[PDB]
C-alpha cells in the first residue's frame, strides 16, 4: 500500500529558499511518475510539474508559469523526494501534495491515483 | 485550454438523480479527462478515469459520458457521504489545467 | 498500367506556387520571392517523399494589370512591359526600384509586354554539390544547408506613370523536368508549421474506431 | 563464427545489405586500413519493463573512440561505410519485439516550434539518447521532440520499415546486422557539421516476464568502420 | 516570305503542356552525375515493403505504441474474435495510413491483391491454435467459430512457425480478415500469458492505379 | 564457464601489452587488444599471449 509522506512546511519571509522532502513507502520508487500538486486555500488546483521515472532517463517537465524558480529533483539512495524553491513571492501561500501516476492499460493516461496528506507552505 | 464547469452550486435531497457538466474551451480527448473528489480538508482520491471508467474502491452508481468538449458525470441516488467538491482535469497540451469545481450540500 | 505510377508521371506537373502584387508608384512596388519547394503544402508533401532529388526547373508568370482610382481628366495609356529579373546564387540584390542591380551584367532577365503569349523561362540544375537535399541532419544554424539555393526573381515595370497608376499581380509557375529520385522517406503524417524546418506538434496515429472487433 | 579485424575479435553465427550494393572506395585523399579497422563495441543499454527507444547518431559516437577521434579531427573532409551488429542475449523465459532501423538524413524537430535543438541534445557522445513515452513540454526553450510514436520526424512509427531494417524476435530470432554504404549527395563532406546516418532501436512489443527472472535485459551494439577516406596532404 | 497560317490555340497557356522551352543560363556547364545508391524509378517499389497496420485503435491506445499491439490472453471460453477489421476502400478504416494506404490515395482507379503477413511474438515455450478466416464480398460476417471454418481459412499453428502469409484481392459487404480463437494458449509455470500478435500489409507486386489526384489529408 | 546452460552474458579478456599501464575502465580496455567473450554460444575463449623471462 502507497504512502506518501511530505514534511517542511511552516513559516518563510519572501525572497528566500526552501526545501521540501516527500517520503515513499509501499512500492518500488523508481517505476512511477512523481507528480507535484499545490492547491490555494479555497480556489481551483494547479499542477507544477513531474519527474519520470528510471526508464525514461529522469526527465522533468515544469509547467509554463512557474518554469526556473523551483527544481524537482530525486535521490539516488532511497525512496525519498526533494522540492528546491527560490525566490518565493507573496502568492505561493498554499498547501502542497504528493501524487503518484500510472499506467492504466499498456499506455501512459495523465491520471494522479494516489495522493499524500499535504503540507502548508506559506509566506509573509 | 480551460475548463467550464457548471454550474458551481448545487445541492440535493437524498434520492434523485443528479448530473454535473464539464465543458472545455477546446476539443479535448475522451482518453484525457478525469474526475476527482475533495472532502472536507482531506487528500483528493481520483473517482473515473478517461470519463469511463471508474477507479478502485467506489460503488458502482457514478458513470460519465461525454465527448468532444462537453462532458458529463451521472449519479443514480444520492447518498450521505457524497457531499463534497468535485474537480475535473484536462490535458491536450501543457499545462494541465483544472476546473472551476462542484460543491454538493445534502439537503 | 503501371506507366502512370512511374516518377516523370508523378512530379511534372504545374502549380501555382506564389501570388504577389506591386505598384509602379508606390517607391516601394516591386515583388520578390526566393525559389524553394516549401511554400505549397501539396508540392511539399509529394516532394518529401523522398531525400535527393536531381531535377531542370520551368517557370512561367501569368501577368495580369488593373486600374488604380486615379483623380480626373482623360486617363490614357499605351501598353505596359514587365521586367522580371532573375538572380542566380551568390549575386547582388535590389533595395529599391531605381537602383544599379536591376541594370547588371550577368543576371539574366525577360521583358514582357502586354497582350501576347506569357514569358516562359527555364533554369538549369544549379548547384555545386551533385543533387538538392530535400533533407539534412548538421549545421551549415541547424537544418539550412546553403549548398541548394536556387535564387530569387525580381519584378517590375518600366514604364514610368504618367497620368494614373497601375498595379499588377503576377502567378509564378513552376514545373520540374527530366527528375531523378532517391531513398524513398515515409510519408509526413503530422502538419506543417514553419517553412525553413521540419517542427512538428506530436498528434495520433489513426483515426480511431470505436472497437476491435 | 569468430570474425576477427584489426586486434579485437567477437562472435556471430542473417545480414541484410543497404540498398544492395556492397561499400567500396572510389587533391589526392588516403585510405588508412592498419589502425582504424576494428570492432568498437560501445556501451550496452538496458532494456527494462516500461522503455521507449534509443538512437545514436553515427560519424558522432566515435569521436571519442581512440584513435578515430583524431581521425575525424585532423581529417574534417571523410567518406565511410558502416557495419553494424546488435543482439540481446536473454533466456527462453523473455518476449518482446524490437525493430533495429538505420535512417539516413534523420532530421528531428525541437519542442519550441519556432526554436531548433542544441547539439549536445541530437548527439549524446557514445552514449545513448531516450526516447519518451509521453510529450516534451513546450516551455522548455531547446530541447528535441521525442514523443515515440511520431519517433521525432513527424512520420508514423510503424512505416518506417520502408528504410534497411531487421526484426529481432525474442521467441525465434536473436541477432541483427546491417551493412551501409555512404548515402549523400556531395563525395567529400565535413564530418563535424553533418550526422549523414541515425541507428534507432524502438521496441514495439515490451518486454515481459515473470518474478522470477531478471528484471533487464541488456542490449549490446557494435559498430564497425569500413572504406574510411580522409582528405590531408 | 514563307506563307503559314496561324490555328486557333495559339496564343494560349496550358498547364500540362510539353514545348521546348528558351534556357535562361546557358554556357553554366552542370555539375555531373554520380552513381547514389537507392534509386528508385517506380512508385509501385515503395509499396512493396511491409508496414505495421494499426488494428487497435479504440481510442485511447491512438496516441501510443499500443496501436499495433492485439493483446492475446487465455481466457475461459473457447473461441472469440480476436480481432477483425473491414477491408473498405478509403473510408477511415485500419489500412488508411500504411504506406501501401498512403500512395493509393493519390489515384481513383487500382485492382488488385495485398499479403497480409503476420507474427506471433510471445515467449517461445507458449502454444495455441488460431484461425484467419477470409470472408469473401456479399457474404455476411462470420458470427461463430463453426461457419469461419466453412469459409475460406488458414489454420495457424503458434509452436511450429510464427508467421502465416495470407493473400487476399482488393478493389476500388466487402470482406472481413476476421481471427478466431481455436484453442486457449498453453504455457508452462513462470511464463506470462499475455502474449501480443503484430500485422503487416504489403503489395502482392499485380496492380495498377490511373487517374492521379490530390490527397485528402492536407489542409 | 562453468555455470548453467540458461545464462548468459558477455565478457571482456583485455591483454595489455607491457609498458603499457593497467586499464583503470571499461572503455579504453576496449581501446586495446581484446576479445569479447560470448556465454550463450562458446563455453571456452582461447586467448595467446606472448611471456618474457
Amino acid at each position: 500500500e502507497v504512502k506518501l509522506v511530505e514534511s517542511g512546511g511552516g513559516l518563510v519571509q519572501p525572497g528566500g529558499s526552501l526545501s521540501l522532502s516527500c517520503a515513499a513507502s509501499g512500492f518500488t520508487f523508481t517505476d512511477y511518475y512523481m507528480n507535484w500538486v499545490r492547491q490555494p486555500s479555497g480556489k481551483a488546483l494547479e499542477w507544477l510539474g513531474f519527474l519520470r521515472n528510471k526508464a525514461n532517463g529522469y526527465t522533468t517537465e515544469y509547467s509554463a508559469s512557474v518554469k526556473g524558480r523551483f527544481t524537482i529533483s530525486r535521490d539516488n539512495s532511497q525512496s525519498i523526494l526533494y522540492l528546491q524553491m527560490n525566490a518565493l513571492r507573496a502568492e505561493d501561500s498554499a498547501t502542497y501534495y504528493c501524487a503518484r501516476s500510472r499506467y492504466y492499460g499498456g499506455t501512459y493516461r495523465y491520471a494522479l491515483d494516489y495522493w499524500g496528506q499535504g503540507t502548508s507552505v506559506t509566506v509573509s | 485550454n480551460v475548463l467550464t464547469q457548471s454550474p458551481p452550486i448545487m445541492s440535493a435531497s437524498p434520492g434523485e438523480k443528479v448530473t454535473m457538466t464539464c465543458r472545455a474551451s477546446s476539443s479535448v480527448s475522451s482518453s484525457y479527462l478525469h474526475w476527482y473528489q475533495q472532502k472536507s480538508g482531506a487528500s483528493p482520491k481520483l473517482w473515473i478515469y478517461s470519463t469511463s471508467n471508474l477507479a478502485s474502491g467506489v460503488p458502482a452508481r457514478f458513470s460519465g459520458s461525454g465527448s468532444g468538449t462537453s462532458y458529463s458525470l451521472t449519479i443514480s441516488s444520492v447518498e450521505a457521504e457524497d457531499a463534497a467538491t468535485y474537480y475535473c482535469q484536462q490535458f491536450s497540451g501543457y499545462p494541465l489545467t483544472f476546473g472551476a469545481g462542484t460543491k454538493l450540500e445534502l439537503k | 498500367s503501371r506507366s502512370e505510377s512511374s516518377i516523370e508521371n508523378f512530379l511534372c506537373r504545374s502549380a501555382c506556387v506564389y501570388y504577389a502584387t506591386y505598384t509602379n508608384n508606390s517607391k516601394k512596388g516591386f515583388a520578390e520571392w526566393v525559389i524553394n519547394t516549401r511554400q505549397v503544402a501539396q508540392l511539399r508533401r509529394k516532394l518529401e517523399l523522398f531525400t535527393y532529388l536531381r531535377f531542370d526547373l520551368e517557370l512561367t508568370f501569368v501577368i495580369t494589370s488593373a486600374q488604380q482610382p486615379s483623380t480626373a481628366s482623360s486617363v490614357d495609356a499605351p501598353v505596359q512591359t514587365h521586367q522580371i529579373m532573375y538572380v542566380p546564387p551568390g549575386g547582388p540584390v535590389p533595395t529599391k526600384v531605381k537602383d544599379y542591380a536591376w541594370q547588371t551584367s550577368t543576371n539574366p532577365s525577360v521583358f514582357w509586354t502586354e497582350g501576347n503569349a506569357p514569358p516562359r523561362m527555364s533554369i538549369p540544375f544549379i548547384s555545386i554539390g551533385n543533387a538538392y537535399s530535400c533533407f539534412y541532419d548538421g549545421w551549415t544554424v541547424y537544418g539550412i544547408n546553403t549548398l541548394n539555393n536556387m535564387g530569387t526573381l525580381y519584378m517590375r515595370h518600366v514604364n514610368e506613370a504618367g497620368q494614373g497608376p497601375i498595379k499588377s499581380t503576377v502567378r509564378i509557375y513552376f514545373k520540374p523536368k527530366h527528375v531523378k529520385a532517391w531513398v524513398p522517406r515515409p510519408p509526413r503524417l503530422c502538419q506543417y508549421e514553419k517553412q525553413k524546418n521540419v517542427n512538428f506538434s506530436p498528434i495520433g496515429v489513426t483515426t480511431s474506431r470505436t472497437d476491435i472487433i | 563464427r569468430s570474425i576477427t579485424l584489426g586486434n579485437s575479435t567477437i562472435t556471430t553465427q542473417n545480414v541484410v545489405v543497404g540498398y544492395g550494393v556492397w561499400p567500396e572506395y572510389l587533391d589526392q585523399p588516403t585510405q588508412p586500413d592498419v589502425a582504424t579497422c576494428r570492432f568498437y563495441t560501445l556501451e550496452s543499454v538496458q532494456w527494462m519493463k516500461n522503455s521507449a527507444g534509443w538512437w545514436w547518431k553515427l560519424p558522432d559516437a566515435l569521436s571519442q573512440m581512440g584513435l578515430f577521434g583524431q581521425n575525424m579531427q585532423y581529417h574534417y573532409l571523410g567518406r565511410t561505410g558502416y557495419t553494424i551488429h546488435v543482439q540481446c542475449n536473454a533466456s527462453k523465459f523473455h518476449q518482446g519485439c524490437l525493430l533495429v532501423v538505420c535512417v539516413p538524413e534523420a532530421e528531428m524537430g525541437c519542442s519550441n516550434l519556432n526554436n531548433t535543438p542544441e547539439f549536445s541534445e541530437l548527439s549524446g557522445g557514445d552514449s545513448a539518447r531516450m526516447f519518451t513515452d509521453t510529450q516534451v513540454g513546450e516551455s522548455n526553450a531547446k530541447k528535441v521532440q521525442t514523443a515515440v510514436w511520431n519517433a521525432g520526424m513527424g512520420v508514423g512509427v510503424g512505416n518506417l520499415t520502408i528504410f534497411p531494417h531487421q526484426w529481432i524476435n525474442l521467441r525465434t530470432n536473436n541477432s541483427a546486422t546491417l551493412v551501409m554504404p555512404y548515402i549523400n549527395s556531395v563525395p567529400m563532406d565535413n564530418m563535424f557539421r553533418h550526422n549523414n546516418l541515425t541507428l534507432m532501436i524502438i521496441p514495439f512489443v515490451p518486454l515481459n516476464y515473470s518474478e522470477g527472472s531478471s528484471p533487464y535485459v541488456p542490449i549490446t551494439v557494435t559498430i564497425a568502420p569500413m572504406c574510411a577516406e580522409y582528405n590531408g596532404l | 516570305g514563307l506563307p503559314v497560317m496561324t490555328t486557333p490555340g495559339s496564343t494560349q497557356f496550358l498547364t500540362s503542356d510539353d514545348f521546348q522551352s528558351p534556357s535562361a543560363m546557358p554556357q553554366f556547364d552542370v555539375t555531373p552525375e554520380m552513381q547514389i545508391p537507392g534509386r528508385v524509378n517506380n512508385l509501385m517499389e515503395i509499396a512493396e515493403v511491409d508496414s505495421v497496420v494499426p488494428v487497435n485503435n479504440t481510442e485511447d491506445n491512438v496516441s501510443s505504441l499500443k496501436a499495433y499491439q492485439i493483446p492475446v490472453q487465455s481466457n475461459s471460453d473457447n473461441g472469440k474474435q480476436v480481432f477483425g477489421f473491414p477491408l473498405q476502400p478509403g473510408a477511415n478504416n485500419v489500412l488508411n495510413r500504411t504506406l501501401l494506404g498512403e500512395i493509393l490515395n493519390y489515384y481513383t482507379h487500382w485492382s488488385g491483391s495485398i499479403k497480409l503477413t503476420f507474427m506471433f511474438c510471445g515467449s517461445a515455450m507458449a502454444t495455441g491454435k488460431f484461425l484467419l478466416a477470409y470472408s469473401p464480398p456479399g457474404a455476411g460476417v462470420p458470427k461463430n467459430r463453426k461457419d469461419a471454418m466453412l469459409g475460406t481459412h488458414v489454420i495457424w499453428d503458434v509452436g511450429l512457425q510464427s508467421s502465416c502469409v495470407l493473400c487476399v484481392p482488393w478493389i476500388s459487404a466487402a470482406g472481413y480478415v476476421t481471427c478466431w480463437y481455436q484453442t486457449n494458449i498453453v504455457v508452462p509455470a513462470d511464463v506470462q500469458s499475455s502474449c501480443d500478435i503484430l500485422c503487416f500489409v504489403s503489395a502482392c507486386n499485380d496492380f495498377s492505379v490511373r487517374m492521379l489526384k490530390d490527397t485528402p489529408f492536407i489542409r
